[PDB]
């Protein structure tokens, strides 16, 4: 019963569990985690990111 | 507690230099090209201007 409950709970919750620190967002310094990177992170070295006003 | 990194009284700074962006190596596989033409020479393309002065 303990093993079955362990397996079932883990299989129930592992779908939800995700790594926050999986490098996914590309960056000039290689793929990085989402929290480190924002829209201002240069995708490639020397990229121009204008401070565009949102009309 | 205060955050480890704060405050800088010295080193007033400098005016940022004029930004000179670089062509995208990642987004563009190669170099973006403008006018298209046969250009049976070293290469001139489909864009050629000139200003005739006095
Ligand atoms: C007693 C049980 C002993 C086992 C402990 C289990 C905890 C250790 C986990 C071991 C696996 C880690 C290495 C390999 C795996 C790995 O790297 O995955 C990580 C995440 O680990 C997972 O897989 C899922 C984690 C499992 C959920 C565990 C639930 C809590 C347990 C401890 C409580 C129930 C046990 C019974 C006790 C309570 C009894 C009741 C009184 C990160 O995911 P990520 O790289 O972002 O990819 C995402 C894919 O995982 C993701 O499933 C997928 O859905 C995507 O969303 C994807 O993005």
């Amino acid at each position: 019963l303990g093993a079955f409950g362990a397996g079932t709970l883990v299989a129930f919750i592992g779908g939800l569990i995700k790594n926050p620190w999986k490098p996914v967002v590309p960056t000039a310094e290689g793929k990085k985690a989402v929290l480190w990177t924002s829209g201002w992170t240069p995708r490639f070295k020397g990229e121009t990111i204008y401070l565009a006003r949102a009309t | 507690c205060s955050p480890p990194g704060e405050t800088a009284s010295s080193e007033p700074g400098t005016t940022p230099a004029i930004w000179t962006g670089s062509p995208s190596p990642a987004a563009p596989s190669g170099e973006d090209h403008g006018g298209g033409h046969g250009a049976g020479a070293a290469g001139a393309g489909e864009t050629l201007t000139a200003e005739l002065k006095t």
